């Protein structure tokens, strides 16, 4: 109901800058690496599928994890604890019926106890100063979707799949803002499926052009081209389902012609 | 932690937790303390608290209760808010004889609509507007309070919790089970509150979901496809609903002038798409002479 659509888009554009993780934090992490972050992120995708969680919940969890790790040094045996608490907070924030704490303890096949999960919840809240309503790639995509003509269910599902892929690899996606990733994913999806391009109306809305989206887009294209070979595969598996029109098995374009 | 606060008295119990009036011993500031019982081996920080805190920290506006601080303990969680003097419900009851003068009704409505327009602009739905959650001070202000049922929405909305809004203030799209509801649910509520400030009684005081629907239908007419495209396919719409005629608004809130009735009708439009937005309401002719009378507390 459009009377606030541009106010909201404006405000989210302001808040993605305030909720952005620190781009070089993994180099300041002694014991964890981009690859250990990918495994965690890939496991969260699975937990979301197991509990039928919203995509938005997963995107928020990741945001919580990247912002926490931007200031808190964490040992590898504790990273999943951080991820479990983050998924707990996200589910509480976003889900109508979030999983109970015991479901979260169980999903870690008792690597951790309830008390540790709950104490970590408290620490994530403290480190993020209770600032949990963060913008995400998903929230931007969903607004961009309104500019299709006509709406195409495959373009939507493919854009969602691409954005999801971007969550897995901190190098390079931490350098890009949610609104920009969403731009790249929408353009890449629209192009793959329909041959069409980033529409003029989204240039007017976002100020983004194909030229400004280029850097993220070349990164996302490569990620799309190499997805069947990546060590993490849960997103590719999830997007084979009919709920997402089987988009993960569409063929990526060989070139983008930009 | 709470060493600087002296509890003065319990205030009430809202969506979650307990609210006390307290005073800051070093500054003199009177505050409202919302105390949250927490624990371990249960669910941890409750979702209502997580949403309330995160959203209120974002929402700084003169017609929105101000969250001043969060004293987050391993035992208890305390939200420190600015203190207001009373709720609208208690004020209406005290104006029982007098009535609330139109200038005050107009100022309060104008202010609430600014508060609401600010929330909606910031992708926040309040979802529990009612006179016990609208708080007034001794300077003519009124503010939205109790954001425990609030949530952040997306554009376009997806399906959110159905069990929302106190019954008497609950929008028809919610009563009829629509899979999508949005900002217009808060406007429906404020429209009922506008009516209630004038008549000093609830507009739609139903005791069940079907009683609530039938009282709305007897006032606004039983809606059909013409008034509200799609209603007859709605999940809890029944073709056996009696078909009441719509009443003339002069009869709905007799003391209201033509501009007032025109605003009220727009805030109670059945089709949530055609229902007026808070932002657009601020520019309604009813507010052309609005001032801010200080209330006779
Ligand atoms: N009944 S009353 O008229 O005697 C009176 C009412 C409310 C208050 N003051 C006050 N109350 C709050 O929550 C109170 C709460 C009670 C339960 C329903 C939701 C609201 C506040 N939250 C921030 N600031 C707050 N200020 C003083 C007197």
């Amino acid at each position: 109901v459009p009377d606030y659509h541009e106010d909201i888009h404006t405000y989210l554009r302001e808040m993605e800058v305030k909720c952005k993780p620190k781009v070089g934090y993994m180099k300041k992490q002694p014991d964890i690496t981009n690859s250990m972050r990918a495994i965690l992120v890939d496991w969260l995708v699975e937990v979301g599928e197991e509990y039928k969680l919203q995509n938005e919940t997963l995107h928020l969890a990741v945001n919580y994890i990247d912002r926490f790790l931007s200031s808190m040094s964490v040992l590898r045996g504790k990273l999943q604890l951080v991820g479990t608490a983050a998924m707990l907070l996200a589910s509480k924030f976003e889900e109508i019926y979030p999983p109970e704490v015991a479901e979260f303890v169980y999903i870690t096949d008792d690597t951790y106890t309830k008390k540790q999960v709950l104490r970590m919840e408290h620490l994530v809240l403290k480190v993020l100063t209770f600032d949990l309503a963060a913008p995400t790639v998903n929230q931007f995509l969903t607004q961009y979707f309104l500019h299709q003509q006509p709406a195409n269910c495959k373009v939507e599902s493919l854009a969602m799949f691409l954005g999801e892929l971007s969550l897995i690899d901190a190098d390079p996606y931490l350098k890009y803002l949610p609104s920009v990733i969403a731009g790249a994913a929408f353009h890449l999806a629209l192009y793959t499926v329909t041959g069409q391009s980033w529409p003029e109306s989204l240039i007017r809305k976002t100020g983004y052009t194909l030229e400004s989206l280029k850097p993220c887009l070349m990164d996302l294209h490569q990620t799309y081209l190499k997805a069947p070979q990546h060590a993490q595969q849960s997103i590719r598996e999830k997007y084979k389902n009919s709920k997402y029109h089987g988009v993960s098995l569409l063929n990526p374009p060989e070139t983008l012609n930009l | 932690s709470m060493e600087n606060f002296q509890k003065v008295e319990k205030i009430g119990e809202g969506t979650y937790g307990v609210v006390y009036k307290a005073r800051n011993k070093l500054t003199g500031e009177v505050v409202a303390l919302k105390k949250i019982r927490l624990d371990t081996e249960t669910e941890g920080v409750p979702s209502t608290a997580i949403r309330e805190i995160s959203l209120l920290k974002e929402l700084n506006h003169p017609n929105i209760v101000k969250l001043l601080d969060v004293i987050h303990t391993e035992n208890k969680l305390y939200l420190v808010f600015e203190f207001l003097h009373q709720d609208l419900k208690k004020f209406m009851d005290a104006s029982a004889l007098t009535g609330i003068p139109l200038p005050l009704i107009k100022s309060y409505l104008f202010q609430l609509l600014q508060g609401l327009a600010f929330c909606h602009s910031h992708r926040v739905l309040h979802r529990d507007l009612k006179p016990q959650n609208l708080l007034i001070n001794t300077e003519g202000a009124i503010k939205l309070a109790d954001f425990g049922l609030a949530r952040a929405f997306g554009v376009p909305v997806r399906t959110y919790t159905h069990e929302v809004v106190t019954l008497w203030y609950r929008a028809p799209e919610i009563l009829l089970g629509c899979k999508y509801y949005s900002t217009a649910v808060d406007i429906w509520s404020l429209g009922c509150i506008f009516a209630e400030m004038v008549t000093r009684r609830a507009l739609f005081p139903g005791d069940s979901e079907i009683d609530q629907l039938f009282r709305i239908f007897r006032t606004l007419g039983t809606p059909d496809e013409v008034v509200w495209p799609g209603v007859t396919s709605m999940p809890d719409y029944k073709p056996s609903f009696p078909k009441w005629a719509r009443q003339d608004f002069s009869k709905v809130v007799p003391p209201l002038d033509e501009d007032g009735r025109s605003l009220l009708s727009q805030m109670l439009h059945y089709d949530p798409n055609k229902r007026i937005s808070a932002k657009a309401a601020l520019a309604h002719p009813f507010f052309q002479d609005v001032t801010k009378p200080v209330p006779h507390l």
